[PDB]
């Protein structure tokens, strides 16, 4: 319910049409018709999902809606598809490889699901009669087209006795394991208060027919396989991250058997993405390793955001155009975001002070603009939250000019900082 | 020399005894479905509880 509004909370996804056409201003994104567009054409291949271990490089100045193109289509993507997000510098642990990290960002955007079609028993249970002499009873279970009659068995009697299950509760029936789970009480289900009662949360009873075949999912990523497998430990992919998985049969076998689940039809695949952001932060090793990782057919497709430009690689002295070795540069498709424009930027700030409820003047529009062309657009959004305090603290209705004029001149941008930090401030 | 043996009762009637066979026929489809619904509906086969 309560999830804050971040600073990508306003795109929900790519404006693009059916012919990946991107629009103006439509589904939060403004402008960038080119990135836009090839960010859609990127987005139709992965939803298709036939190539694996495709890279695309999203370079541009700062702030110009490249982190922005990519929670786009994250959205865009929705469940169903795995999209993990990383920044560069979160690969570099101390229990595990920069490699190893590597492989476990890449196997966690891999998706495996086991389709099942294992039949239950759903009804309302009218009575649960059992006599102790092995126990032995019967069961009545109730849905609103049928009533029926179980004889129930040693170790079922155990388990309805274990999950306490009584008459008036809706519960489901796992026939192929016993498992139950009771999903909530019917208007049945009514106690008969007299005694230490505090629960009358009723629901329908269910409806249908009693016993039916429905159909369940089980989607798990590769990472997750690969790490309850390592060793008995089958917890550490919420125990804690403690890893290292040797590259012996383990994962090897972990990708042979899904092939061959792939082919007898058990589970076949569910490519990913791998949103890299300021991917100059990886190491030589780790642009080493990439080489080689992009090539392998259980390679989920990446992209990679970038700021830098002609600048040296980390871990070494090579001057590289994005801090990137060209040997990894030549496996990506390079989209360049361009800066917003007058009404781009403008239109960027109306979306998102409209996106916060945040109502501003036409005059504090064009102050805005004109502040969010001088500096950065970033700083130009974050004065528009500040901006909306003095207006509620002086109880106004919609943010004026003035109280963008007192935020400005309140809070100080970077290059306001530098100029004003004209003694030696300790350097 | 002073003992005997005996017999009587030779009586066979060919018609009456096919009426009185006919008529029997009657006692045998009345075992036969008592038997049948009796089983029917008392064996029901199941089994009963413990006496701890
Ligand atoms: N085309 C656009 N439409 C709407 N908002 C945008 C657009 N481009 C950038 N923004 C906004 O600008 C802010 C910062 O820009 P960002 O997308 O982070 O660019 P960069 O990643 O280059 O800094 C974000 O909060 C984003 O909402």
């Amino acid at each position: 319910r309560i999830e804050r509004i971040g600073a990508h909370s306003h795109i929900r996804g790519l404006g693009l049409d059916d012919a990946l056409e991107p629009r103006q201003a439509s589904q939060g994104m403004v402008g960038q018709l080119a990135a836009r567009r090839a960010a859609g054409v990127v987005l139709e291949m992965i939803r298709e999902g036939k190539i694996a271990g495709r890279a695309v490089l999203i370079a541009g100045q700062p702030g110009t809606g490249k982190t922005a193109i990519a929670m786009g289509m994250a959205q865009a993507l929705g469940p169903d598809t795995p999209f993990t997000a990383i920044a560069g510098s979160e690969i570099f642990s101390l229990e595990m490889s920069k490699t190893e990290a590597l492989t476990q960002a890449f196997r966690r955007s891999i998706g495996v699901r086991i389709k099942e079609e294992t039949e239950i028993i759903e009804g309302e249970v009218v009575e649960i009669q059992i006599d102790r002499p092995s126990k032995v009873g019967k069961l009545t279970l109730k849905t609103t087209e049928m009533e029926t009659i179980y004889d129930l068995g040693t170790k079922m009697i155990e388990s309805l006795t274990k999950d306490k299950v009584q008459a008036g509760d809706v519960i489901t029936i796992d026939k192929a394991t016993g498992k139950i789970s009771k999903l909530g009480r019917s208007f049945t289900r009514a106690r008969d208060y007299d005694a230490m009662g505090s629960q009358t949360k009723f629901v329908q009873c269910p409806d249908g027919e009693l016993q039916k075949r429905k159909e369940v999912v089980h989607t798990v990523s590769l990472h997750e396989i690969d790490v309850i497998n390592s060793r008995t430990q089958g917890f550490l992919a919420l125990f804690s991250g403690d890893t290292g998985e040797i590259k012996s049969e383990v994962r090897e076998q972990i990708n042979a058997k899904v092939a061959e689940w792939r082919e007898e039809g058990k589970a076949e695949i569910i490519p990913g993405v791998l949103f890299i952001d300021e991917v100059h932060m990886l190491d030589i090793e780790s642009f080493s390793f990439l080489n080689r990782a992009l090539e392998s057919d259980m390679a989920p497709v990446l992209i990679m955001a970038t700021n830098r430009g002609i600048t040296r690689i980390r871990g070494t002295s090579y001057q590289s155009p994005h801090g990137i070795p060209i040997d990894l540069l030549d496996r990506l498709l390079i989209v360049s975001t361009t800066p917003y424009s007058e009404k781009d930027t403008k239109q960027i700030l109306r979306i998102r002070c409209e996106e916060e409820d945040v109502e501003m003047s036409e005059d504090a529009y064009t102050v805005l603009t004109r502040i969010g062309l001088e500096t950065s657009l970033r700083y130009a959004i974050q004065l528009i939250t500040a901006a909306s305090l003095v207006c509620r603290k002086r109880k106004g209705t919609e943010v004026q000019v003035d109280d963008i004029k007192r935020v400005y001149s309140l809070f100080l941008d970077e290059s306001r900082s530098t100029q004003y930090m004209k003694e030696y401030q300790d350097a | 020399r002073r003992k005997g043996p005996h017999c009587e009762r030779p009586l066979t009637q060919e018609e009456l005894l096919r009426e009185a066979k006919i008529t029997e026929e009657l006692n045998l489809r009345s075992l036969e479905t008592y038997e049948r619904l009796e089983a029917d509906k008392k064996k029901q086969v199941h089994k009963k509880r413990k006496c701890p």
